[PDB]
């Protein structure tokens, strides 16, 4: 047909664009730097409580107080410093893959497999724990869910779309729907303006808020994508997949520039984080163990191996003082 | 060095975790099921989302989830600790047939339900018989290999039944427990049953096989089996 | 010279002891993943073991030695040997009845094994034998027979060890067990008959040597001692007049049971192997 | 469809840069942020709060 023709022409002239770019490699100009050396973490704590394995954490923005969410449908609001339990709210459904915690500190979120996501208010007048706003306008089961401010909230289903919702009216704003398939992660840029996406397609996407039109595109990747984090000056961003690669991606050269991944690793990625200075990536796999990679030279650092099973979460403070591990053991570890 | 307000955090705590003692105490000592089939199936009328039974003073959780689409290979990585699945079967639809058993194959054969046995429920029998009594049926169309079959002298006939029910009925059987003979051994079996629509013997069934299944696993665990 | 063959034997039986019973314990503690129900029983196990390695056997020699004191200063070490002896048949029973348990009543086994209940009859346990062994203090001693020379049956009468210690303490264990370890074979004699239809008489044979060692072990390890001591207390004309070291091997018998313990009981299960793994393998 | 034809229009007007000015711009923001990074320089373990 004309219109396949008229897209094998758009993409042909989007792949030799991509190629004029290319200016040198990044082996040939980071043979220079000092290397960072060997990385040594010992755990500090180990927190106990929960039932079942542990699906999702989120660390708060004063560095002191962290979420989790078990299988056991139950929250579990702790506080890093002393090993205490400040809250436990029951859940209504015993699925659960998503936390967040507002910025402000006075909101926490939760979803799952019911297709709702549920908003909780923590600093109350009663003493207890009430739920204030439940979402149920979304078709497929719910991923990842972020807050952008103390009214706005942004989420991932199933359902091959992502959604923008307003707390207090209740119906959503703006929906994204150019994926193909699965969404399951997403983070925010720092400057809360644009935000990006990785689906099941071997695909990411980046977005921008008010327009509500995808503005770039980025692929390479062979399997499915499992995590995305943004880069601390918000002109970059790492992604892990299935087949145990990571790979970084800039915004402004619409381009791979670096891949990290060993002939002796064949399980997959199910976590990625980064460091305060965006020196250091960590991510989690499936052989029960952690790793460090340099960001700028694509060599190991070092292994937090301390779990007995999946390390499914990964979490990294504001200042970056600690690095809090959950999995599937029922524990959580915080490192320094 | 303590204040009141860490005596206050450490007496919260306390109630928390003695909440959750008795929490896990209610928790630890119940079973838990998952429920799978198709459309028209009839899962939703053997015994919506959940349920709860118990028999003979032993606890019996189940679960459904129809809210997704054919493909579920994303949140089955969840069940890995059921104790059983149980797969319901329709059987008066011989088109709408093949397509079911390879869903089976999936499931059989995941990478995460590789220790994790299954109960076949095969539905709806009062239909087929009646299909198969009249003159309709076209059974050979659909299945080009059931003129060579001839029924099994291991099966047990319900006396007051015709011949052609019970070869046809046992037709179906075969190729199940056929995807289950090919592979998978030590770990995982499969345990059929004819279960009809007005049937009240399903939760004396679901204990016995369940029994049998966590026994296997006990004797396996200490090394004699 | 047979007197020193016994004390070396002893000693070298008590070094093993001990050794072969800190790892349990310290891979129990170590480990998150074995801290369940059943481990408790024998993390016991262990524990009366190594206090059995570490005190009884050199209190043995003790007393066996033949040195002068008072009365009371002998008796206080026999009841410790025999006290910190039983503990270990009690250990036994308890995991023997957990493990039947488990197999013969699958569906309820984890409503009824909790922590809480499992700690409560470790110490009820452990209070019985305490019991059980201090009982001569309250009277049924050899005083009045009889500045006293130590030795074994001159502080604690053979009407105590037969009729109580055998007769109430020991023999009804062995037959638990022995009807706890037929029935558990019949179920995996069943449960393969239905398997099958290797072959099924090669892995029937495997189950029978598997669970007949269990009690073969003890059989061997406990029934000479008590059966000497009858023979002493019923016939006097075979019992006055034995070879020495006939007593000794006996005793060397009864006290071996502690190296073959965690053999048989810890080193075997799965759990505890793949963690041994881990920590070589780490370290 | 006759939309997505239309989405890859906007895909390919966007204007590219270099990968070598990306690198040293990368390269200044981890060099100027290396001092407030506990991880990679551990502290003294008289600020730390985790002991
Ligand atoms: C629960 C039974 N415990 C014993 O028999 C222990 O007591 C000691 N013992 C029992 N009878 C005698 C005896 N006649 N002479 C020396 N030691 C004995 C053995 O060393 C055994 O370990």
């Amino acid at each position: 047909d004309q219109l396949r023709q008229e897209a094998e022409q758009l993409k042909n002239q989007i792949r030799d664009a991509r190629k004029a770019c290319a200016d040198a490699t990044l082996s040939q100009i980071t043979n220079n730097i000092d290397p960072v050396g060997r990385i040594q973490m010992r755990t500090r704590r180990t927190l106990r409580g929960h039932l079942a394995k542990i699906y999702a954490m989120h660390w708060g923005t004063d560095s002191r107080l962290l979420v989790s969410a078990s299988q056991d449908g139950k929250l579990i609001i702790w506080d890093s410093y002393t090993t205490n339990k400040v809250h436990a709210i029951p859940l209504r459904s015993s699925w659960v893959m998503t936390c967040a915690y507002a910025p402000s500190g006075n909101y926490v979120a939760c979803g799952g497999l019911d297709n709702i996501c549920s908003i909780y208010n923590l600093k109350t007048r009663e003493g207890n724990v009430r739920v204030s706003r439940e979402l149920a306008g979304h078709t497929g089961y719910l991923s990842c869910c972020r807050f952008l401010d103390d009214n706005q909230i942004v989420t991932s289903s199933g359902d091959t779309t992502c959604a923008l919702w307003d707390i207090e009216t209740g119906q959503q704003t703006t929906t994204f729907t150019g994926h193909t398939g699965d969404v399951m992660s997403l983070s925010l840029a720092p400057d809360t303006r644009l935000f990006v996406s990785g689906a099941c397609d071997a695909s990411a996407k980046l977005w921008d808020v008010r327009e509500g039109m995808c503005r770039q595109t980025f692929t390479g990747h062979e399997s499915d994508i499992n995590a995305i984090c943004f880069f601390p000056n918000g002109n970059a961003f790492a992604t892990g997949s299935d087949d145990a690669t990571c790979r970084l991606f800039d915004l402004r050269a619409d381009q791979e520039l670096m891949t990290y991944s060993h002939d002796n690793i064949i399980c997959g990625i199910t976590s990625v984080s980064f460091s305060k200075s965006g020196r250091l990536l960590l991510a989690g796999y499936d052989d029960f163990n952690c790793n460090v990679w340099d960001a700028l030279k694509a060599d190991r650092a070092g292994v937090l191996a301390g779990h007995d099973n999946r390390v499914s979460c990964l979490g990294v403070t504001d200042d970056g003082m600690a690095v809090a591990t959950g999995s599937w053991d029922s524990f959580l570890k915080i490192w320094n | 060095t303590v204040s009141a307000e860490d005596k206050a955090a450490a007496e919260r705590s306390k109630m928390i975790e003695k909440q959750l003692q008795k929490d896990k105490q209610v928790y630890r000592a119940t079973h838990r099921l998952l429920l799978l089939g198709a459309d028209n199936s009839g899962k939703s009328t053997i015994v919506i989302f959940e349920t709860k039974f118990q028999v003979d003073k032993v606890n019996f959780h189940m679960f459904d989830v129809g809210g997704q689409r054919d493909e579920r290979r994303k949140w089955i990585q969840c069940f890995n600790d059921v104790t059983a699945i149980i797969f319901v079967v329709d059987s008066s639809d011989y088109n709408r047939l093949q397509e079911a058993l390879n869903d089976f194959k999936s499931i059989w054969n995941n990478r995460w339900l590789r220790t994790i046995s299954v109960i076949l429920f095969l539905n709806k029998q009062d239909l087929l018989a009646e299909k198969v009594l009249a003159g309709k049926s076209k059974i050979e169309d659909y299945f080009p290999e059931f003129a060579r079959y001839t029924t099994p002298e291991d099966a047990t006939p319900e006396p007051g039944e015709d011949p052609r029910v019970t070869r046809a009925k046992y037709f179906i059987r075969d190729e199940f427990l056929r995807i289950s003979t090919a592979s998978g051994d030590g770990r995982h079996y499969c345990y059929p049953h004819f279960t009809c629509a007005v049937d009240t013997e399903n939760a004396r069934r679901i204990f016995n096989d369940c029994r049998d299944i966590i026994q296997r696993m006990h004797l396996r665990q200490y090394e004699l089996l | 010279t047979q007197d020193a063959l016994y004390v070396a034997l002893e000693l070298v039986i008590a070094a093993l002891s001990v050794a072969g019973n800190v790892l349990v314990c310290a891979a129990v503690g170590t480990a998150n993943t074995l801290q369940t129900p059943t481990n408790y029983f024998l993390v016991s196990l262990a524990a009366a073991d190594v206090a059995v390695g570490l005190f009884a056997i050199p209190f043995a020699i003790t007393i066996s030695l033949g040195f002068c004191t008072d009365f009371y200063g002998c008796l206080f070490l026999a009841c410790f040997v025999l006290v910190l002896t039983q503990s270990s048949i009690f250990s036994l029973l308890a995991v023997a009845v957990d493990r039947y348990l488990a197999i013969c009543v699958p569906l309820r086994y984890k409503s009824l094994v909790t922590g809480t209940r499992a700690r409560g009859v470790i110490a009820v346990l452990w209070v019985l034998a305490f019991g059980i062994g201090l009982t001569p203090f309250l009277g049924w001693n050899s005083k009045d027979s009889a500045l006293v020379k130590c030795l074994f049956e001159n502080v604690v009468p053979m009407s105590y060890m037969v009729y109580f210690n055998f007769f109430g303490c020991v023999l009804p264990p062995l037959l638990i067990m022995l009807v706890i370890y037929i029935k558990i074979f019949l179920v995996a004699c069943r449960q393969l008959q239905r398997t099958e239809l290797r072959t099924t008489l090669q892995r029937e044979i495997h189950a029978a040597k598997s669970l007949a060692m269990i009690v073969g072990i003890f059989a061997l390890c406990w029934l000479p001692v008590h059966a000497v001591n009858c023979v002493t207390l019923f016939q006097p004309a075979q019992g006055k007049n034995k070879p020495k070291w006939a007593m000794n091997m006996a005793i060397l018998l009864s006290h071996a049971n502690s190296v073959v313990n965690p053999i048989v009981y810890a080193y075997r299960n799965r759990d505890f192997r793949y963690t041994f793994h881990k920590i070589i393998s780490r370290y | 469809a006759r939309k997505l034809v239309e989405q890859l229009k906007m895909e390919a007007n966007i204007d590219r840069i270099k990968v070598s000015k990306a690198a040293a711009d990368l390269m200044a923001y981890c060099e100027a942020h290396a001092k407030e990074d506990p991880l990679l320089t551990p502290v003294p373990a008289s600020e730390n709060p985790f002991r």
